[PDB]
C-alpha cells in the first residue's frame, strides 16, 4: 500500500 | 567468526573515506586457503578421481565414455591451465554452496570450479575433444553461463532435468484440468517451474453440459495447482514454484487479482502460484479512451465461434463478442483494472505483465500460434498448442507446451575478449545440445514441443557491469547505443549458428515454412537500418570486431531462405538469479539494486560490493531504484528489438511513487514496445 | 403458511394426551391436493408423456425402444392398479423434493411415483415386459427400493451414474498419486462418493530416490484430495464427498488422526474428507497386554520385502517387522492410540474404524486379495488389488477398485407379503443389470472390478420399524433372532440367486474356483447350525414362509460347487439415508436416533414421527441414544454373521459417557466380530 | 470435549 492515485488521462500518450 | 568473514566485513570499515574494496581479494584468498582448500577431495591422478566418481554414482558413465582418457585429461588440463581465481568471497562462496559437487553426506567437496567447467564441457561437446576444449576455454574465460540446471547437473547420475522453465496450456475440461495437475507435479518434482495459461479454463458460474452456475472458474483450478505445487516441493529441498497466467478479458480477471491481494480469504488466497496478466492492446486502446469494458465468459465464445477466446484476436473480435447476444459479458472499468493491477503490483509485485499484441506484433511463429502467455520468470515468449488430454480408453492430442534452455553472455568477457561472433555460436550449439538431449517422460506437449520447435534462450548478464566498469551511465543514450550494436550483433550470430545449424543437420523446425524467417519478414528492419554505434565512445568499444552491417544482414537473409533455420526461438534474458555471483556479473540486462550486497548466512553476516565497483566507477554503479524507471524501459525496448522472446523486466519503484506512477511506467513499456514486465519493486 | 405443513404441525398438539398422529394422513392428503396435483404436468395420454419427456431430453430412447408400447402401457397400468398413497407428509415431500422428475426449470412436477417406479422397472428389466411388471410389483409394494443414484437416475438421459460408492487403491509413486486424484475428481463428478486407501503410500521423512526426509506422508496427499473434491463438487449443490483410509501401524497414524482435530491448522486440516482407520487384531492385542506397539514406514518394509505392508499379514508379520533392523519403526502407546481414536470420535465423529481381522476372517475371496479399506459409507467389504500407473509412454498395470451397486429390502413390506425369496432374487436381478450396465469410462480399474467381480450390495432397512411395529424392542433377545433368521433367510436366497444367474449365463465372477463358495468352505456354519428362530413369537413372525433348514443349505452348497457365483459380494447394508422417507421405513437396520423426528426445510418447520409410530408402540421406538451400545453390538453382529460385506454401524453416544466408554464399545464389537463403525454420533 | 477417561486393563475383555 504505497499511495492509490488514479489515472487522470494523458498518462496513456508519450 | 570465519577468517574470511572477518576480512569481507572489513570492507564496510572505511579506511581514508574509501571503502576496503581489496578486502574482497583477501577475503577470497582466506576462504580458499582455509576452508575449501581443506575440504576438497583430492585424487593422486585424474584416472582414479574419474573413477571414483563415476563408481560412487556421482557422474554418467555415458558421456565420459565418448572421450578416451587422453582427451579428457587434455580437457581439464585447459581448464586448469587458465589459472582462474574467483575474484571476490561471494563467487567462489556461492559456487561450492550452490554448484560444486559434495559427497553424499554434504561433508567434503569433490569439484573445484575447473572441474565442473569441464564435466560441463564434455558433456556439451558430446564426443568432440576440440569441441569440448573450446567449450572449456568459453566458460573457464566465463563468457558463456550455462543456466543453472545445466551448469549444476550437467554429467550428474543424482541430476534434476537441465531445463527448469516450464509452459503447459491447460484446456476447459476436468480431464485436461487433471493432466495439467500432474504434469506440474511431475515437472516441479524435476526441480523446474511450471507456468500455465488458465486463459481457456471457462470462467466461474458458467454451464457444465446444461448445469448452468456450475463452474467455480480458475480460482478452483488455482487452488489445485497451488496445492500440486506445495506437494510437490523438490523432495523438500527447494519450494515448488509456479505461475499462472490469464488474459485481462477474461471474466474471471478480478477474482485472478484478489488471489493476490493482502487481505484475501483462505479459500481464495494462493501462497506458491505467481500469476501474470496477458493484456493485448484493445484493453490499453479501452482504457486510453476511458471506454467500459466487457470480460468474457470463454465458454460461451466457444460456443458461439467454436475457438477459444484467447486463440482469436481480441483486437478484431472484440466488437463482435460484445455485439454477439450470445456471448455472456460483464462490464468493467479498464482504469479501473488497471489501477487495481498497479496496486498490486505496488503491494506484492504481482501480477506479471505480458502486453500480448507487444509479443505478437514481432512473433516470427504466429502461423504456428500467436504467444497467449509467459513463463515463472516472464522472458519465454514462444507459440503454444493446448493438448486435448481425453479419456483414459481414449487417444490424447498432443499439442505443444513450451520448454526452452537457458544460456547467458557474459557481456564484460564477451566485450573484452572481442569473441562475440565465438561466444554466440558456442553457446548457441551448447544449448543445442541440452535441447537435443532433454527426453521428459510425463509432459507429452513439452517433450513434442522440444523435439519439434527446437527452441532454445540464450540471454546476457553484466550488462550493467560493463557499463559501469567503463564509464558509461546505465540511462545514458550511450548504454542504450551499445546495448542495440551488441544485441544486434548477438542476434545476427545466433541466427547465422541456427542456419548452419541447420544446413549442416539438413532440417529446420517445426513448421519453420511460414515462420517470418522463411519469408524474409523478419529481417526487414535489418537490411533497412543499420544497427552500428551511433557514437564514438561506443564504435571504440567494438574495434576489432566486425559490427554486421545491411548487406551482412542481406547474406544472412538469403542464407536463411536457402538452408532454413534450426532454432524456432534462440534468445531470451532470464534473470540469472544466482550463477551472476559465480560469474562475477551484475543480473542479467537489470541494474543493480544495491552497490554493495549485504547478506546474512547462517549466522555471519557478508557483503558483496558489485562487480567491478571502486572509487573512480562509484557513480556510474547507479542503482536501480534512483534510476529513472523511464530510461530502464528506454533500454530494454532497445534491446528487446533484437530479443525473439521476451526479457525478464524487474520494476524499481521507490516507496514515495504513487499507484500512478506504477500505472505510467507499465504504459511507457507498453508504448516503447515493452513485451513482459516481472516484477514490481519497491525500496 | 403452507396448509400441508400447517396440518403436519399438529401433530405435537397434544390432544387429550397423546399426538395426533394421524394428522400426517391429512397432512400428506391436503400437500398433494394443494400442491402436487397442482404443479403436476398431465397428458391426454401416456403416449404423449413418453414422446414429451424423450424427446425433450429427460428420458433416454435406448431402453424405452425395447418394449413395444403396449408393454410400457401394460406396466404403467401395473404401477396405478396398486394405488399407492403415501402414508406420511414426509414420504411425498421427499420423493416430490429429490427423485420426482421436474422440468428443466424446475418448475412443475413430470413423474409421479408410479411413473418413476414403472420407469424404473423397465430399465430394470432390459426388454421383458413380465419381469418389469414383477419390479414394479417389487417397488410399488415397496418391498424392494433401489439406492438413490439408481432410483433417481434410472432411465433418465441427463444424469450421473448409478453407483455411488467407489473404493481406489493408491500405490506409492506420484504417477499414482496424479492418477489418484485425477479419478477422485471424475468420479465426485458423476456423483459418486470416493474412498483412497492410503496405507500403501510411504509415510513423512521418507526418501524420494535417496534423498532423505523428502516425502511429506500421507497428509500432503490428503490435502491434494481434499481439494480435489473441493473442486469437483457438482455446482456444490452436493459438495464432493471423499474418504481417506490408513492402517493403524502406518507412522503417519498420528498425523492421519491429527487433521480432524478441532485445534488444527489450516495447512493441515481436511475439512471434505472422511478419515477411517483400519485396525488388525495385532494391535487390539498389543493395546490389550498394555505392550509397547510399533508404527512402521511402508517404504522400508516395502523394499526389504517387496511387498506393501498392507498387503502382509501383520498378525504373522509385526514381530518380523519389529526385528529387522532394516525396517524402519517408530514407537507408540497402543492404548494412547486408542484413547485418541475414541477422543477423536467423540469430538468429530471420525474416524471410521474397520477391524481389519474381523473382515478377513469370514472374508470369502482372500484369495484375490484382503479387504484393506471401507468405502466413504464404511460398508463396503471387498477384495482390492492395487493399480501401477506408469509415465505417460508407458502402459499401465490396471488393479481392481472397488465399487457396488446398492438396494435395500424393506423388512417390514417383505415380511407384511411373506415374499423374502422372490424380493431377494428380483433385486439381486435388479442390482446385477445396474452392474452390466455401469461403464465408468475414467476409471480403469473401477472398469475392470465392475466387469470382473460383478459385485451388488444387497441391503435392508426397516428393521427397527418392523420389530417396534410388532412388539419387539430392538435390544431384545427376539429381535436379534429374528434378525438371524431374516438375514439367513436373505444370504440363502441371494446365494441362490446368484448360483442360478451363473448357471444360466455360464460364467462365474473372476477367480471364483479360489473363493470360499467354490471350495465349499462359506457354507460350513449353514450346513452344521440351524438358523431357525428360536422364540415362538418369532417362528410366528416366518408363518407361511419357508425357512432353509441345515438340508437347504447343504442342497444350496452342492448347487454352488456345481455351477458357481456370479458375485463375488452380494450383501451389504448401507445407511440409506433419505430413501428411507420415500419407503416409510427406519434408516439401514441401525435403532431409530428420534421418535418424532423434526426438520426444518427452508423457513418452514415440520415433523416426522417414526412410521408406524403411535401409543401402542411408544415405548418400542426406544431411541438409540437411549439404549445400551452393546445390545446394539450384539444386534449387529448376529446381522453381520450372515452379511458378506460390512453394515455402516453407527454408535449413538449419550454425552456423559467418557471415552473410556466409547473404546468399550469399540471393543466389544471388535471382540462380537463388527466389521466396521461408522459414526460415533453423540447427543 | 468428551471426558477423558484412560482404559484400564478389564476393559479388554468381555
Ligand atoms: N581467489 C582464488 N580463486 C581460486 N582458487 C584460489 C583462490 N585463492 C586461492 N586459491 C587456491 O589456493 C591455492 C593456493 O594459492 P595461493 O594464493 O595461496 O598461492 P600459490 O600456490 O602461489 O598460487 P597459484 O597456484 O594460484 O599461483 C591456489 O593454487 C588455488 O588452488
Ligand atoms: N396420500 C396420498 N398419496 C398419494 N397420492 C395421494 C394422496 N392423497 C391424495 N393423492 C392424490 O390425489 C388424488 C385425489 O385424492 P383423494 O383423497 O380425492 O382420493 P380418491 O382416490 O379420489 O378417493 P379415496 O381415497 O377417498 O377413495 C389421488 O388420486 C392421488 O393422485
Ligand atoms: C467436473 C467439473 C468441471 N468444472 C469446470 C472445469 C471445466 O473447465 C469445465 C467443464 O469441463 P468438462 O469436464 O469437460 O465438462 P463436460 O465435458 O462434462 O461438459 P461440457 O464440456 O459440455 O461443459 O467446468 C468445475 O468447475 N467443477 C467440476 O466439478
Ligand atoms: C515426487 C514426490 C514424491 N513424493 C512421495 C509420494 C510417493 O508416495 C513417493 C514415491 O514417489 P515416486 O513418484 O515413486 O518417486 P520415485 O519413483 O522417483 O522414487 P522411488 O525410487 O523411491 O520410488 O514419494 C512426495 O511426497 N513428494 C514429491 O514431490
Ligand atoms: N591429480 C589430480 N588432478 C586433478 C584432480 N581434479 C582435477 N585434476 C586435473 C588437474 C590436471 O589438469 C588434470 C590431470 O591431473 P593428473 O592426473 O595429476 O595429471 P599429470 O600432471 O600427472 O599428467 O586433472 C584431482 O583430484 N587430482
Ligand atoms: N393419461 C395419462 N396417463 C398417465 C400419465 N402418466 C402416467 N400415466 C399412466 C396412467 C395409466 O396407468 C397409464 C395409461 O394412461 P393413458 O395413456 O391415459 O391410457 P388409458 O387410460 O386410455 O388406458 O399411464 C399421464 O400424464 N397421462
Ligand atoms: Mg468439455
Ligand atoms: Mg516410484
Amino acid at each position: 500500500k504505497a499511495t492509490v492515485e488514479p489515472l487522470k488521462d494523458d498518462d496513456f500518450y508519450f | 567468526v570465519p577468517k574470511w568473514i572477518q576480512l569481507n566485513n572489513e570492507i564496510m570499515i572505511q579506511k581514508d573515506g574509501k571503502f576496503q574494496f581489496d578486502k574482497d581479494k583477501e577475503a577470497v584468498h582466506s576462504y580458499f586457503v582455509d576452508y575449501i582448500n581443506q575440504n576438497t577431495v583430492f585424487f593422486h591422478n585424474l584416472k582414479e578421481k574419474l573413477d571414483y566418481l563415476v563408481e560412487n554414482q556421482y557422474y554418467e558413465e555415458e558421456f565420459l565414455s565418448l572421450y578416451s582418457f587422453e582427451d579428457i585429461k587434455e580437457v581439464f588440463k585447459t581448464a586448469y591451465a587458465k589459472k582462474f581465481r574467483f575474484p571476490s568471497f561471494m563467487s567462489a562462496f556461492k559456487f561450492y554452496n550452490d554448484y560444486a559437487l559434495k559427497t553424499n553426506d554434504k561433508k567434503k567437496i569433490l569439484e573445484r570450479y575447473e572441474d565442473r567447467i569441464s564435466i560441463v564441457a564434455l558433456f556439451f561437446a558430446n564426443g568432440d575433444t576440440e569441441k569440448a576444449k573450446e567449450y572449456v576455454n568459453l566458460m573457464i574465460n566465463q563468457e558463456y553461463q550455462p543456466s543453472t540446471p545445466t551448469f549444476l547437473n550437467a554429467g550428474r547420475k543424482r541430476r534434476g532435468e537441465l531445463v527448469s522453465c516450464f509452459l503447459l496450456e491447460v484446456n476447459d475440461s476436468l480431464n485436461d484440468i487433471s493432466r495439467a495437475i500432474d504434469i506440474s507435479m511431475q515437472l516441479s518434482k524435476l526441480g523446474g517451474g511450471v507456468s500455465l495459461n488458465l486463459s481457456k479454463l471457462r470462467a466461474k458460474g458458467e454451464a457444465i453440459k446444461d448445469v448452468e452456475n456450475a463452474t467455480k472458474g480458475v480460482v478452483g483450478v488455482m487452488k489445485l495447482l497451488d496445492n500440486a505445487f506445495r506437494y510437490a516441493d523438490q523432495m523438500g529441498q527447494r519450494q515448488g514454484s509456479g505461475a499462472a497466467y490469464l488474459n485481462i478479458f477474461h471474466r474471471d480477471i478480478n477474482d485472478f487479482l484478489d488471489t493476490k491481494k493482502i487481505s484475501a480469504d483462505e479459500d481464495v488466497r494462493v501462497k506458491t502460484l505467481s500469476i501474470g496478466v496477458v493484456i493485448p492492446d484493445k484493453f490499453v486502446e479501452l482504457a486510453r479512451e476511458d471506454k467500459a469494458a466487457y470480460v468474457f465468459y470463454p465458454h460461451t465464445i466457444y460456443k458461439e465461434y467454436g475457438q477459444h477466446m484467447d486463440e482469436m484476436d481480441m483486437n478484431e473480435m472484440y466488437d463482435k463478442f460484445v455485439d454477439n447476444p450470445r456471448v455472456k459479458k460483464e462490464k468493467i472499468n479498464p482504469r479501473k483494472l488497471l489501477e487495481k493491477l498497479a496496486m498490486l503490483r505496488s503491494e506484492s509485485g504481482y501480477p506479471y505483465i505480458m502486453f500480448q499484441d507487444n509479443v505478437n506484433k514481432v512473433h516470427a511463429n504466429n502461423h504456428i500460434s500467436k504467444v497467449k502467455f509467459s513463463n515463472l520468470c516472464s522472458e519465454v515468449l514462444q507459440a503454444s498448442q493446448v493438448s486435448s488430454y481425453t479419456d483414459y480408453d481414449e487417444e490424447d492430442e498432443i499439442g505443444l507446451d513450451i520448454s526452452c534452455n537457458l544460456g547467458s553472455l557474459n557481456i564484460l568477457n564477451v566485450m573484452e575478449h572481442k569473441s562475440i561472433e565465438k561466444t554466440v555460436k558456442l553457446a548457441t550449439d551448447s544449448l543445442t545440445h541440452v535441447s537435443e538431449t532433454t527426453d521428459i517422460r510425463n509432459a507429452p506437449a513439452v517433450r513434442r514441443a522440444n523435439k519439434a520447435m527446437k527452441s532454445i534462450g540464450l540471454g546476457a548478464m553484466n550488462l550493467h557491469g560493463y557499463l559501469a566498469q567503463n564509464g558509461i551511465a546505465y540511462e545514458s543514450p550511450e548504454a542504450r547505443d551499445f546495448a542495440n550494436t551488441f544485441f544486434m550483433m548477438v542476434n545476427f550470430y545466433s541466427i547465422q549458428r541456427s542456419a548452419e545449424i541447420a544446413k549442416e543437420k539438413g532440417e529446420t523446425f517445426d513448421q519453420y515454412e511460414g515462420s517470418t524467417y522463411a519469408t524474409g519478414e523478419y529481417f526487414d528492419k535489418y537490411v533497412s537500418t543499420d544497427f552500428s554505434p551511433k557514437y564514438e565512445k561506443i564504435a571504440n568499444l567494438f574495434e576489432g570486431m566486425h559490427i554486421p552491417t545491411t548487406e551482412d544482414w542481406k547474406k544472412l537473409k538469403a542464407f536463411v531462405a536457402e538452408h532454413g533455420m534450426y532454432h524456432s526461438y534462440r534468445l531470451c534474458i532470464a534473470p540469472t538469479g544466482s550463477i551472476s555471483y559465480v560469474q562475477s556479473s551484475t543480473a542479467s540486462v537489470m541494474p543493480i539494486m544495491e552497490r554493495i550486497e549485504e547478506r546474512t548466512y547462517g549466522n555471519s553476516k557478508t557483503y558483496y560490493p558489485m562487480p567491478g565497483l571502486a572509487s573512480n566507477n562509484w557513480f556510474f554503479y547507479k542503482e536501480a531504484y534512483d534510476m529513472d524507471m523511464f530510461k530502464v524501459v528506454d533500454m530494454i525496448a532497445t534491446i528487446q528489438q533484437h530479443i525473439d522472446q521476451g526479457i525478464s523486466f524487474t520494476l524499481f519503484l521507490k516507496d514515495t511513487m504513487t499507484t500512478r506512477d506504477l500505472n505510467r511506467i507499465d504504459l511507457y513499456a507498453h508504448h516503447r514496445g515493452i513485451k513482459t514486465i516481472y516484477y514490481a519493486r519497491t525500496k
